[PDB]
């Protein structure tokens, strides 16, 4: 939109098999995994996503309180499980300027990986703009 | 809530405490 | 404008079935009673590709061999507007469901009368 700009958000994921586990050969290892949502500034650099007021990790429903609300930075979550799954990361702009959803795949193929997502961020509203203008040139 | 397929799946990559 | 989730349930054993449903306030699958018509825009190789279903359930039975992308055109009641769902037909699962979040107009009195049976309005 000519009333929005493109902003890249980054999901940084980590996971490791928990050491010292008593598991048989046909049984799944438990892993400590973690995810954090960052923002890319105009240079390509990781910065705090200060244009978001709230972030929700919609975990797989086998977890309990699977709707994990994060009302403040940092938008970090860590957890223990055995399974890979796709999750909604529901992100809310500051200034009540709207929301978007990132569909992120939690996978255990690497020790750490990052995935980038492009979003249309509105640049018409004043309160969101004062924060956006710290990272991007707005029309 | 009845789940759609994408949110419903949970999958396991490997068994054992061995990192592949 | 409020958010309503439309869910397409596809089955196959190919005798494949599709049925457009919607999620109510609790997330239970219910028939999309907020829709006038629901046309399934099949692939051209089928005869009479446009399948107009004037009444509920919006449920089709068909036999085929290929996997195609399918337009599910949905009209709101009281001529409140249109929207299209892009559903891909696949065969490596005997059954699956896919959700689709749609913006529904909140300024058509006839449409919100049926909308109000299920959700609270702004």
């Amino acid at each position: 939109s000519d009333h929005s700009i493109e902003v890249t958000f980054r999901v940084k994921t980590q996971q490791v098999i928990i050491p010292e586990q008593n598991i048989r050969g046909n049984e799944l290892p438990l892993r400590r995994w973690q995810m954090e949502l960052l923002m890319l500034d105009a240079t390509g650099k990781e910065v705090e996503p200060t244009i978001l007021s709230k972030c929700i990790y919609h975990l797989h429903s086998s977890f309990k309180q699977p709707k994990r609300r994060l009302n403040s930075l940092p938008f970090f979550i860590k957890e223990t499980g055995w399974g890979e799954f796709n999750l909604k990361i529901e992100c809310f702009f500051i200034g009540n300027a709207g929301k978007f959803s990132i569909e992120h795949d939690l996978t255990f193929e690497d020790d750490a990986y990052a995935v980038d997502y492009t979003v249309d961020v509105p640049h018409e509203f004043s309160h969101l703009n004062s924060e956006l203008s710290k990272y991007f040139d707005l029309p | 809530k009845q789940l759609a397929s994408k949110a419903a799946r949970k999958s396991a990559p490997s068994t054992g405490g061995v990192k592949y």
